[PDB]
C-alpha cells in the first residue's frame, strides 16, 4: 500500500533552508582580526574532534540575519520545527562529515524570564528561566527511537514511537503483520539518551515573603545532563511543553513541565 | 429578536440598549472618559464600575440580566463594548495605524453586584449566578494549562488539519482529513501543539472573623483564568466576585460515574483588591 | 422467578384517601388549600405535613363512617413511599393560574417556561412522554411527628415518635420514621445535591432527563433522541446546569448525649442526611429531636467485602425540634 503523499511542511521548509543557509554562511560580524571564517562550519569541525554529537549557536546570531523575522518562526512555532531543525542538520553534515544522536541547543536569549513569569502562550517557545535547582534525580535511559516489534511474529520494525507514551508501537504495521498481538519489547535496537530531573525554584532574593515560591519541573534532556547544581542559579533553553498527570478525548489532566536542552551555571 | 435558549437574553436587543448607555455621569447618584483612557494604553481588561444600570435607565433589566445570567451577559458585553471601540475610531477617522488595534481581545471586568452574605448562607437554586465573596488565601496553585484549540494528527498521509474544543469537551472525526485517507485507524493527538490558556486555583477561607465559633471555616476553591492568574499571593483577605460553578467529579475511580454530588468553585472573573 | 406474596395494605385506593385527605378539609376555609396556595403563590418551598391532622381525619372517616384503611400506622411503616406518593397528589388538586405567577421575576423558571413553550408549539406543529412531575416542584414535603397532647385517643402503640435513645436503634426501625436525639457532631457543611440534570443535546435538540436514585447515577451520552440517532449518526448531548433542578443537601453524625450510654461500651454517632428548606438549622453541639425516615444508601462499592450486603444505613431528616430555643 503506497502512502500518496505528504503534507505539506509548508513555511517548515523555508525555515529549513533558512536554518541550513544561516548555519553554512556567516555569521561573522568582526573583520579584520577575527572572529571571522565561519563561524559554524569551524564549530562542526572543531566538533569533528571529540564526536560528541551536539552543536552550540547563538540566537543573538540567528536574530541579524533576517533582522529577527526568522528568529520568530523559530520562537513561538518552535516545536514545530524540531524534526526539522534535527534531519536538516544531518543533510549538512552529510555533505561535509563521514550512529546519530544530534542535541540541538540554542542559547543567550535576548530576555530571561522568571518561573512566575511563566505562561500559556510560551508553550513551544524558546524561554530563559533563572532559579535555584532542588532535587535532582539520577541519571536514567529515555527510549528515543526503538524498535518493538514483532509484534507477531517476524515483523521486527524499527521506526518513530519518538514521542512520549511510549505506547505505542505496532500500530499501522508491518506490512503485514495486523497486530496488535505483542508490542513487543525490545531494548537492542532502540537508541537511549541522557536523562536526570531537576525541580527548579525561584530565587529567594526576589520573592516577596510571605511568598511560599512555586517550584516547577525541568527535565535536562541532551548532553547537558549532569551540568546542574542543587542550591545555585541555572539558565536553560526553553521549549516549555506540557505534561500528562478538563475536558476528555472521547470516540486528560496536564500540567506545566519545562524542558531545557541547554544548560549554563551563570547566576 | 433572536431568543437564545433559557438565558433569554436577547441578541440585537440588549446589545443597542447597551450602545446607548455610553456617554453618562450622568445621574450618579467615565464613562467614556476612562475608556478614552483606556484606547492608548493597550491594556484591555475594562473593569467597569457595578452599579451603573442601577437606578439608570435604559438598562434597569440589564442589570438583572447580567445578575440572573452573567455567563452570556459578559461575552455580548465584551462585543458591545469592541464595537463601541471599533464605532469611537471612525469618530476620530484614522486610529493607532490601524484596524489591527481593534482585533486585540478585549473583556468587561463587573464586580460589586449587591451585597451577597457569604458563601455559606448560598442557596443551591443559584448557579448561575455573580457572587461576592471575601477571606484569606490559604496557598495558590501551579499553573495548570487548559485547551483552547485543539491539535490533531493521523498516520495517513500524515495531515496537520485541527478543530477547537468549544464547550468542555473535545470531539475528534473517527475519520478523516485530506484526502482520503481515511483509513478508520484512531486520531493521533499530540499532546504540545495545541493552544492552552492559563487556569490557577486559589483557596480562600470562609470569612475567619465571621464563624459559627468554634466551628474552623470552610473551603472555597476560586479557579480564575487568563490575566488574573498569578496576579495574587496569599492570605488576602478583601473581596472578589465571580460566576459560582457547580461541575461534577469523577469517582471511584475510574468506571466512569459521577459521584452525583457536584462539587462547587466559583469562576470569578473579576478580583479586587486591598485591605 | 421472584415470587409474589399478597398484603392487605394496598397504595390504590390509599392514594385515594389521600386525596380525600386534601382539599376536602374542615377541622382547621380548610388549611390544605390555604397552605398549599401560598406555595403556589411562590412566597413558600416547605411543606409541613402534620400526622395529627391525619390522625384527626380518620375519626370524621370511622366512627362517624364511612370506614376506612388507615394511613398514620402505614405512614410511618414505610414512610419513605408516601414521600414520592402521598406528596405527588398535591399536583393534582394545586391551583392552576395561581395568581400574579409571570415569568421572569423567577430565574431558571423561565428556562423551562420557554422548554414547555416550545414543545407545545412544536409538537402541536408535528401533529398537524413528558417532563416528570419531579422536575417541576419548586417545595419540599415533610412529615413531623406526633409526640402528642392529642395523640391520647388514643392510638396508644401508634407512637414513634418515641424520643428513642441511639442504643434503642435496631435494624428492625430501617424504613420506618424515628425521633432520635443527641448532640451534633461534625455538622458537614451544605453542597448542592442533584435531581435532574436533563442534558441537552445538539442537531435536532429535544431533552432527556435521567433520574438520580440511590447516591449515584451513571452519565450517559450516545443519543437518546430519535432525530440524531441513525440519521446522521449519533448527535452529540451535553448536560446544561441552569436547567437542572437543585436540591440542597447536608450531612452531619449525631452522637449519643452519653447519659444514655450505660456503665459500659462507647458513644455511638448517627449519620443524618438533609434537604431543601431544613438545611442549616441543624448547629454543632446542640441537643436536638431529629426525626426522620431511616434509611440504607448502598452500597457504592468495595462490594466484594460485604457480602452482604451490609446496608450501614443512616437518618434522613425530615423534622426537627432542638431542646431550649
Ligand atoms: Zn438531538
Amino acid at each position: 500500500l503506497n502512502h500518496v503523499k505528504k503534507v505539506d511542511d509548508v513555511t517548515g521548509e523555508k525555515v529549513r533552508e533558512a536554518f541550513e543557509q544561516f548555519l553554512e554562511d556567516f555569521s561573522v560580524q568582526s573583520t579584520d582580526t577575527g572572529e571571522v571564517e565561519k563561524v559554524y562550519r569551524a564549530q562542526i569541525e572543531f566538533m569533528k574532534i571529540y564526536d560528541l554529537n551536539t552543536i552550540y549557536i547563538d540566537y543573538q546570531h540567528l536574530s541579524m540575519r533576517e533582522n529577527g523575522a526568522l528568529a520568530m518562526a523559530i520562537s513561538e512555532q518552535y516545536y514545530r520545527f524540531l524534526p526539522f531543525l534535527q534531519k536538516g542538520l544531518r543533510r549538512v553534515v552529510r555533505k561535509y562529515a563521514p550512529e546519530r544522536v544530534f542535541q540541538i541547543s540554542f542559547f543567550n536569549l535576548p530576555t530571561v524570564h522568571r518561573i512566575r513569569d511563566i505562561r500559556s502562550e510560551k508553550i513551544g517557545s524558546l524561554l530563559s528561566i533563572s532559579g535555584t535547582v532542588t532535587r535532582t534525580s539520577e541519571v536514567r535511559p529515555e527510549l528515543y527511537k526503538a524498535s518493538f516489534t514483532c509484534d507477531m511474529c517476524r515483523a521486527i520494525v524499527d521506526n518513530v514511537e519518538q514521542s512520549f507514551k511510549y505506547t505505542e508501537p505496532t500500530f499501522c504495521p508491518n506490512p503485514s503483520c495486523e497486530n496488535r498481538a505483542f508490542w513487543t519489547l525490545n531494548v537492542t535496537r532502540s537508541r537511549f539518551l541522557d536523562w536526570q530531573k531537576v525541580r527548579i525554584q525561584e530565587n529567594a532574593n526576589e520573592i516577596p515573603t510571605g511568598s511560599m515560591p512555586r517550584t516547577l519541573d525541568v527535565i535536562l534532556r541532551g548532553d547537558s545532563v549532569e551540568r546542574a547544581k542543587p542550591g545555585d542559579r541555572c539558565k536553560f533553553t526553553g521549549v516549555e511543553i506540557v505534561v500528562p498527570d478538563k475536558p476528555s478525548s472521547t470516540l486528560l489532566t496536564y500540567k506545566i513541565s519545562f524542558l531545557a536542552c541547554h544548560v549554563i551555571s551563570i547566576g | 429578536l433572536r431568543i437564545i435558549w433559557g438565558t433569554n437574553v436577547s441578541i440585537q436587543e440588549c446589545t443597542t440598549n447597551f450602545r446607548n448607555f455610553l456617554m453618562s455621569f450622568k445621574y450618579k447618584f467615565y464613562y467614556i472618559k476612562q475608556l478614552n483612557e483606556m484606547r492608548e494604553l493597550g491594556t484591555s481588561n475594562l473593569n467597569l464600575d457595578a452599579r451603573n444600570l442601577l437606578a439608570y435607565k435604559q438598562t434597569e433589566d440589564l442589570y438583572h440580566q447580567l445578575l440572573n445570567y452573567p455567563q452570556e451577559v459578559i461575552s455580548i458585553m465584551d462585543q458591545t463594548i469592541k464595537d463601541c471601540m471599533v464605532s469611537l475610531i471612525v469618530d476620530n477617522n484614522l486610529d493607532y495605524d490601524l484596524d489591527e488595534i481593534e482585533t486585540k481581545f478585549y473583556k468587561v471586568r463587573p464586580y460589586n453586584v449587591g451585597s451577597c452574605k457569604g458563601m455559606r448562607e448560598l442557596n443551591p437554586n443559584d448557579i448561575d449566578k455573580l457572587i461576592n465573596l471575601k477571606g484569606l488565601v490559604l496557598r495558590s496553585t501551579p499553573v495548570i494549562p487548559d485547551m483552547k484549540v485543539a491539535f490533531f494528527k493521523c498516520n495517513v498521509c500524515d495531515h496537520t488539519m485541527a478543530v477547537e474544543i468549544d464547550r468542555g469537551v473535545i470531539q475528534e472525526p473517527a475519520r478523516c482529513e485530506r484526502i482520503d485517507c481515511n483509513e478508520p485507524n484512531s486520531m493521533s493527538l499530540i499532546h504540545n501543539r495545541c493552544s492552552f490558556a492559563d487556569k490557577q486555583v486559589i483557596k480562600l477561607q470562609e470569612t475567619p472573623d465571621f464563624v459559627p465559633d468554634g466551628q474552623t471555616p470552610h473551603s472555597i476553591s476560586l479557579c480564575v483564568y487568563d490575566e488574573l492568574v498569578d496576579s495574587c499571593r496569599a492570605g488576602d483577605r478583601i473581596e472578589v466576585t465571580g460566576t459560582f460553578r457547580s461541575i461534577p467529579i469523577r469517582a471511584n475511580s475510574r468506571q466512569r460515574v459521577l459521584k452525583s454530588l457536584y462539587k462547587t468553585y466559583v469562576d470569578v472573573v473579576h478580583v479586587k483588591k486591598v485591605s | 422467578a421472584l415470587p409474589s406474596i399478597q398484603l392487605p395494605v394496598d397504595y390504590n385506593n390509599l392514594f385515594n384517601e389521600i386525596t380525600d385527605f386534601l382539599v376536602t378539609f374542615k377541622q382547621d376555609g380548610p388549611k390544605y388549600m390555604a397552605m398549599l396556595q401560598k406555595v403556589a403563590n411562590r412566597e413558600l418551598n416547605s411543606v409541613i405535613i402534620d400526622l395529627d391532622d391525619i390522625l384527626q381525619y380518620q375519626n370524621e372517616k370511622f366512627l362517624q363512617g364511612t370506614q376506612a384503611d388507615d394511613l398514620v400506622s402505614a405512614i410511618q411503616q414505610n414512610a419513605n413511599h408516601f414521600t414520592e406518593l402521598f406528596c405527588r397528589a398535591i399536583d393534582n388538586n394545586m391551583p392552576l393560574p395561581t395568581k400574579e405567577i409571570d415569568y421572569k421575576d423567577d430565574v431558571l423558571d423561565v428556562i423551562l417556561n420557554q422548554r414547555r413553550l416550545r414543545n407545545e408549539r412544536m409538537l402541536s406543529d408535528r401533529t398537524n412522554e413528558l417532563f416528570p412531575p419531579n422536575l417541576t416542584r419548586r417545595y419540599f414535603l415533610y412529615f413531623k411527628p406526633l409526640s402528642q397532647n392529642c395523640a391520647r385517643r388514643y392510638r396508644k402503640k401508634a407512637i414513634s415518635s418515641k424520643p428513642l435513645s441511639v442504643r434503642q436503634i435496631k435494624g428492625d426501625f430501617l424504613g420506618q420514621l424515628i425521633t432520635v436525639r443527641g448532640i451534633i457532631t461534625r455538622v458537614s457543611d451544605v453542597k448542592p445535591a442533584v435531581e435532574v440534570i436533563a442534558y441537552t443535546c445538539d442537531q435536532c435538540g429535544y431533552e432527556v432527563f435521567q433520574e438520580v436514585n440511590s447516591r449515584t447515577f451513571t452519565p450517559l451520552s450516545e443519543c437518546t433522541s430519535e432525530e440524531c440517532s441513525q440519521n446522521q449518526t449519533k448527535g452529540q448531548l451535553f448536560m446544561s446546569t441552569r436547567a437542572s433542578k437543585f436540591s440542597a443537601f447536608q450531612e452531619c453524625k449525631i452522637q449519643e448525649l452519653s447519659q444514655q450510654v450505660p456503665v459500659g461500651h462507647i458513644p455511638r454517632s448517627l449519620n443524618i442526611h438533609v434537604n431543601g428548606t431544613l438545611v442549616r438549622s441543624l448547629s454543632p453541639g446542640d441537643i436536638v429531636d431529629v426525626t426522620g425516615i431511616f434509611l440504607p444508601a448502598p452500597y457504592t462499592g468495595f462490594k466484594a467485602l460485604k457480602a452482604g450486603l451490609l446496608t450501614e444505613t443512616y437518618l434522613e431528616a425530615q423534622f426537627v425540634r432542638q431542646h431550649k430555643k
